[PDB]
């Protein structure tokens, strides 16, 4: 069923080691050669290091030589991917992609993926502020208020407005990563002005590594 | 060792002109009659998935929209007609020797005429400035070209690297896009000044925007 | 289909063998595992693939060239090659000390 699936999401600390794993289901096994590649948030693909399974041959990108260590088991059909003495520019998405052993024909086949985070940050939960303007009300029909989850570690957060009734307009910027390592995003709104002080709006923030859920209102 | 350098970094066309990518490579991948050149597409928060294989071949179940030509070193990847899923990242990656690399990758884009951007100001609340730390938020919605000099600006001296933007995603309905710029001070540093300005520079404005408030 | 010759070869420890066959040339396992050793146009992105097992190209007549350097005794056993774009029939090795 020509489909692999990778392990679940890995939270280190620098110089510590991560293991992930790539199951494979459907097809020859040994009939592909089995790679993996990453990609840091928001940036192209690197491509790490490949592995035969028939006999456990190896490839190997120097910038990961004797840092990385590519293992297969044929019984359960699984690769593996561990890397050791992890840095903080190691934060990435890893993928395994498997290969046509018989001639390359691209890499047709990716697994889901797996978010490696390096970090010395501890799990906390989020600050949430209001943004709302400084003075109410001109007669421009529609105004913008929002909330500020800021200082949390890790990601990932979910904000909904006024219990999730309130969606249309609304803009949840991805979280960015401050110098102290701890994430921080915004949620926007624009509604009308005329209904300012009618209404009532509230964001109400998610934060379940933490377990931290804070209702909030502008 | 063999770059490629995909050529240029962003496109952006209407669901049906011609669309046409470069990937340039620093050497030759190109031997006996075949070029390890592959290209995939990635859509966001997804893994890649590959289109064309060994510069010309097509990968089963895509569509035949997708075509791939050059040899030698040069090569095209060439959409003719679009749909609204087509938009994404598109990257090339060579095969012909060790280490396998990629392109940096072609985000093709959806043009719309030039939207000006609805700038807001948010000053920082109560509740956060006795903590200690003053964030001041300035809104840019709904604005087209991306390109957006977002500058912070105190009491007639400039900031500098005390901010951090974030661009949405291209929203679906509008495919114009929406930013955020976050100004950090500490709140004592904070009130010692009193205007705090966003001034917005965008193609879709005559002038800059400047949105302010007076603490 | 190519013809893979001779249709068995045995040779001494350290001696070269060579046959006559996208070019494949595998090694047959058990249970049909087969693994592919070397490939016309060479495969670099092939893990841990070994050296000594050579594809050369002769001239024409699409004729080519399987070599495995140094011989050692565990090489003996199943071969056979395909083209790609068919198997070949099955010819054999041994390897004497």
């Amino acid at each position: 069923q020509v489909q692999l699936v990778q392990s679940g999401v890995e939270v280190k600390k620098p110089g510590a080691s991560v293991k992930v794993s790539c199951k494979a289901s459907g097809y020859t096994f040994t009939n592909y050669y089995m790679y993996w590649v990453r990609q840091a948030p928001g940036q192209g693909l690197e491509w790490m290091g490949g592995i035969n399974p028939s006999n456990g041959g190896t490839n190997f990108n120097e910038k990961f030589k004797n840092r990385v260590t590519l293992t297969t088991d044929s019984s359960t059909t699984t690769a593996y991917m561990e890397l050791k003495s992890l840095q903080f520019d190691d934060t990435a998405v890893y993928y395994c992609a498997r290969r046509d052993y018989r001639f390359d024909m691209g890499f047709d086949y990716w697994g889901q993926g797996t978010t490696v985070t390096v970090s010395s940050a501890s799990t906390k939960g989020p600050s949430v502020f209001p943004l709302a303007p400084c003075s109410r009300s001109t007669s421009e029909s529609t105004a913008a208020l929002g909330c500020l989850v800021k200082d949390y570690f890790p990601e990932p957060v979910t904000v909904s407005w006024n219990s999730g009734a309130l969606t249309s307009g609304v803009h949840t910027f991805p979280a960015v990563l401050q110098s102290s390592g701890l994430y921080s995003l915004s949620s926007v709104v624009t509604v009308p002005s005329s209904s300012l002080g009618t209404k009532t709006y509230t964001c109400n923030v998610d934060h379940k590594p933490s377990n931290t859920k804070v209702d909030k209102r502008v | 060792e063999i770059v490629l350098t995909q050529s240029p970094a962003t496109l952006s066309l209407s669901p049906g002109e011609r669309a046409t990518l470069s990937c340039r490579a620093s050497k030759g991948v190109s031997t006996s009659g075949y070029s390890y050149l592959h290209w995939y597409q990635q859509k966001p928060g997804q893994a890649p998935r590959l289109l064309i294989y060994l510069a010309s071949y097509l990968e089963s179940g895509v569509p035949a929209r997708f075509s791939g030509s050059g040899s030698g070193t040069d090569f095209t990847l060439t959409i003719s007609s679009l749909e609204p899923e087509d938009f994404a990242v598109y990257y090339c990656q060579h095969s012909r020797d060790l280490p396998l690399t990629f392109g940096g990758g072609t985000k093709v884009e959806i043009k719309r005429t030039v939207a000006a951007p609805s700038v807001f100001i948010f000053p920082p609340s109560d509740e956060q400035l006795k903590s200690g730390t003053a964030s001041v938020v300035c809104l840019l919605n709904n604005f087209y070209p991306r390109e957006a000099k977002v500058q912070w600006k105190v009491d007639n001296a400039l900031q500098s690297g005390n901010s951090q933007e974030s661009v949405t995603e291209q929203d679906s309905k509008d495919s114009t896009y929406s930013l955020s710029s976050t100004l950090t001070l500490s709140k004592a540093d904070y009130e010692k000044h009193k205007v705090y300005a966003c001034e917005v520079t965008h193609q879709g404005l005559s002038s800059p925007v400047t949105k302010s408030f007076n603490r | 289909p190519p013809t893979f010759s001779p249709a068995l070869l045995v040779v001494t420890e350290g001696d070269n063998a060579t046959f006559t066959c996208v070019l494949n040339w595998y090694r047959m396992s058990p249970s049909n595992q087969t693994d592919k050793l070397a490939a016309f146009p060479e495969d670099r992105s092939q893990p841990g693939q070994d050296s000594r097992f050579r594809v050369t190209q002769l001239p024409n007549g699409r004729d080519f060239h399987m070599s495995v350097v140094r011989a050692r005794r565990n090489d003996s056993g199943t071969y056979l090659c395909g083209a790609i774009s068919k198997e070949s029939l099955r010819a054999e090795l041994r390897v004497t000390e």
